[PDB]
């Protein structure tokens, strides 16, 4: 059903890897963890194991360090690429566990889902801003904006969106906001 | 380039020819209500504006859903406004909802735009994209609870902006509409009405006490008590703990003072209670009286805008039917912030209370809320009608004050014409002339208002009569499901000139007509208002009453057919 174990035998591996340097083993073995095909009982693994390889891939290495899935040093071909289709279907299916500010006298889920909301448009942001894309980033934010009731900085960046991106009107409401 | 030009104008001439028709027709109608062909006008070009108009009205559903294309090209403005001005077809509203869905950012008018767009579905509850309703201006309250009730699925969006609506208005106006929103609770699938209500009470201090009232009152569901709403008594009660105590200070001074005030008064039925009918009764009540204390500083709930002054220890008087009695308190007004002035810190009337123990003062409530907006939108139009709001606040369950008219003379307890000669002299004198110019004043706006509202098993005791001639209507306990649908008696036919043709019959007939042409466009709110408080479970909701209401009121017709209708109605409404 349900055990204690067997995910602690299977994650010190790579937790021995990463912390003695053993960077392409560890990805390597992080990828063929993602290989495996999802069922009901994987989806928290694979949201952790994602997110940390977009961030060891994001800040860990150059372009010209990097090969297929597949080969060893849908097809990616650039980093970016697998980064973005991490963060597209993590963000995918993970818009379904929110919570939409209830606040009827619990917080604490909240809290811990509006973190993951923030970090998970932090990293597509920082990975769409470098290529000078903003339309679809302006469009990520604008469907993003569902959760946010009175937080400063969702507003911010989507007016700075906004404005960087050609249309004036709206930046201009949401920046008297 | 010729042909260009041509059409170019051929298309816009012929758009405003038929605007222009349509204003006229409905200038032409307001200018007199009946047919009246002794007062006419010009007959020639009458002729072809109707022409016109009949050859503008048999067109089909095509070449028809093109000039809303037309009137999106000159302005956007003019094409959202189109519908208002009535073409009998849908064609146009569903044209204008897929042209303002395409783009909304163009048109940001508040109060009519919305409406076009805010129902993506109306229960089909899907595709939640492209609403970004955060740019919108605020409308008016009952519109903006309408995203609470029974009507559209619960979505966060449409939450926001009602809290947005709702956060933006000046404590009146909440203080107006109070008892809807503790009711719009049962729908709170999120927590911001909750939080609201919370932000709105640590605001302000009168709001936070007509709260308390309020669900100290509708906690329970029958007037003595003995079994409570499994629905949201809980969370109604531990709203009621959470609120009180809280605050602190001179507002919790404030607050214990009348509160005390308030229950040293309202035990003194109780404790009168043994007594029976007689004299005795009024001994003790007069000795009660005088046991009364006043602690200054105090005020009368149905009147949050007085301060009281004193009482007459010697008018301890029940009623015949329980105990309920009347008071006399001499109170002055001062307004509403110096009234919160005086209340932190620590010209002249009299005024005449009843306390009643034992019935229900929630439809009576209502009414007087539909009775003041009406007499709101008459004042604004301009015409000349007269209504007169009592207030009246239930406190407890089975506990109501109802305030009264000074100088109160009931006609059943005070042969009409026969008074009216005897009293006011002869038909060749002044008073005469104005008592019957006020009968009718009072009369038509009563009419209206009972055919609207459909209040029925009315009789003679129903029926005060004011020392200027006013009449004026009480009990609509009984409206809109229990029980000739206008009274009228041959007695005030006669006074007012013997025949149909008289003159005053002519003007009573026109104001009654200019009533319901005025007063017709704002059924919406009516619906929300009637709606929100449909669950409640009285006595006279049954369910049916929404559809019969919205036909009652004609939606789908113009204003010669309008007036037909009305006329034709009040003619049948004679024997």
């Amino acid at each position: 059903e349900l055990g204690f174990f067997l995910e602690t035998g299977l994650q010190r591996a790579h937790v021995l890897y990463f912390k003695n340097g053993n960077l392409t083993r560890g990805v390597g073995r992080f990828r063929e963890l993602l290989r495996a095909v999802e069922t009901r009982t994987t989806q928290n693994l694979r949201m952790t194991i994602a997110r940390q390889l977009a961030e060891i891939l994001l800040r860990g290495m150059c372009e010209q360090s990097y090969w297929n899935p597949l080969e060893d040093p849908f097809c990616p071909q650039e980093n970016t690429e697998e980064a973005l289709l991490l963060l597209l279907i993590s963000e995918s299916m993970a818009n379904r566990d929110a919570v939409l500010s209830r606040i009827p006298e619990h917080k604490s889920d909240r809290l811990i889902s509006l973190q993951s909301a923030s970090v998970v448009y932090d990293l597509l942001t920082i990975a769409l801003g470098r290529r000078g894309q903003y339309e679809m980033l302006s469009e990520c934010l604008e469907r993003a904006m569902k959760f946010a009731f009175e937080e400063f900085h969702l507003w911010y960046q989507f007016a700075l969106s906004l404005m960087a991106a050609g249309k004036s009107a709206r930046a201009v409401k949401v920046l008297k906001e | 380039r010729g042909s260009q030009l041509h059409k170019y104008y051929m298309k816009r001439r012929t758009l405003l020819l038929s605007l222009l028709a349509t204003e006229i027709e409905r200038l032409i109608t307001w200018y007199n209500p009946l047919s009246a062909p002794e007062l006419e006008l010009d007959q020639a070009g009458e002729n072809s504006v109707a022409n016109w108009r009949s050859k503008y009205i048999s067109l089909s559903e095509k070449q028809w859903k093109d000039n809303v294309n037309l009137a999106w090209s000159i302005s956007p403005y003019l094409a959202v406004q189109l519908p208002a001005r009535f073409k009998n077809t849908e064609a146009i509203g569903n044209e204008v909802t897929r042209l303002v869905r395409l783009d909304p950012g163009a048109v940001s008018d508040v109060p009519e735009a919305i409406k076009f767009l805010v129902t993506w579905h109306t229960i089909d509850a899907d595709a939640p994209e492209l609403s970004h309703v955060l740019c919108w201006a605020p409308t008016d309250p009952p519109t903006g609870l309408s995203y609470f009730s029974s009507m559209y699925p619960p979505h966060p969006l449409t939450a926001q902006y009602g809290v947005k609506v709702l956060r933006s208005f000046p404590p009146d106006a909440i203080l107006f509409y109070i008892p809807q929103i503790v009711q719009a609770l049962r729908y709170d699938k999120m927590g911001y009405v909750r939080e609201y209500i919370l932000w709105a009470a640590s605001k302000s201090q009168l709001l936070a006490h007509q709260f308390i009232w309020n669900m100290k009152t509708n906690i329970y569901l029958d007037e003595e008590g003995h079994q409570k709403d499994p629905d949201i008594g809980d969370l109604l009660d531990q709203l009621v703990e959470e609120i009180t105590g809280s605050l602190s200070g001179p507002a919790k001074d404030f607050y214990q003072r009348e509160f005390d005030f308030f229950n040293k008064i309202t035990n003194v039925s109780a404790i009168i209670k043994p007594y029976p009918k007689g004299d005795e009764r009024k001994k003790a009540c007069l000795s009660a009286l005088s046991e009364v204390k006043v602690q200054p500083g105090c005020y009368l709930p149905s009147n949050p805008e007085a301060i009281v002054l004193d009482i007459d220890y010697k008018s301890g008087t029940p009623m015949q039917s329980k105990a309920p009695y009347l008071a006399k308190f001499k109170v002055k007004r001062c307004g509403v912030s110096e009234l919160e002035k005086e209340g932190l810190r620590c010209k002249i009337s009299w005024q005449a209370a009843i306390f009643k123990v034992g019935d229900d003062c929630r439809q009576d409530m209502l009414a007087l809320q539909i009775i003041d907006l009406f007499k709101n939108i008459f004042q604004l139009v301009g015409l000349d009608l007269f209504v007169f709001p009592y207030r009246v606040v239930a406190t407890a369950p089975g506990c109501g004050v109802i305030e009264c008219i000074p100088d109160c003379t009931s006609r059943d307890q005070l042969g009409m014409y026969d008074y009216f000669t005897r009293q006011y002299g002869d038909e060749s004198t002044l008073a005469f002339q104005q008592a019957r110019y006020n009968f009718i004043r009072s009369m038509a706006a009563y009419s209206l208002l009972l055919f609207l509202l459909q209040i029925k098993d009315r009789h003679n005791g129903n029926i005060m009569l004011d020392k200027k001639g006013h009449i004026i209507h009480i009990d609509f306990g009984f409206m809109f499901e229990s029980s000739p649908d206008i009274k009228l008696t041959d007695e005030m036919v006669m006074i007012m000139g013997g025949k149909m043709e008289a003159t005053p019959f002519k003007w009573f007939m026109e104001m009654c007509v200019r009533g319901y042409l005025a007063v017709r466009p704002y059924m919406d709110a009516v619906v929300s208002l009637v709606t929100l408080m449909l669950d409640t479970g009285l006595p006279c909701f049954r369910g049916q009453t929404i559809k019969l209401l919205k036909h009652r009121f004609s939606p789908n017709m113009t204003e010669r057919e309008a007036a037909n209708f009305i006329m034709k109605v009040i003619q049948s409404c004679f024997l």
